[PDB]
């Protein structure tokens, strides 16, 4: 696990960053 | 540090949300806490040219 979560507007662009904190 | 009018990007670089690209990928970004400190790395040798 391990995961952070921030403030954040960016619906798309954002998330796929969001996969590199899960690889 | 001054960011420019968030309706530059968005009138003209997601015009059409149908697809994507390098540019397009970019914007939903934020510069982490060394990031932002290259950024000031950057104009410190703006400002000292040779």
């Amino acid at each position: 696990e391990g995961d952070v979560l921030s403030s954040d507007s960016g619906p798309l662009l954002s998330v796929f960053a969001l996969q590199e904190i899960m690889q | 540090y001054i960011a420019p009018n968030p309706r530059i990007s968005s009138i003209t670089l997601t015009q059409r949300i149908t697809t994507t690209g390098p540019f397009a990928i970019l914007t939903g970004s934020t510069p982490t806490a060394q990031q932002l400190n290259d950024v000031r790395k950057i104009y410190l040798a703006l400002m000292f040219p040779g």
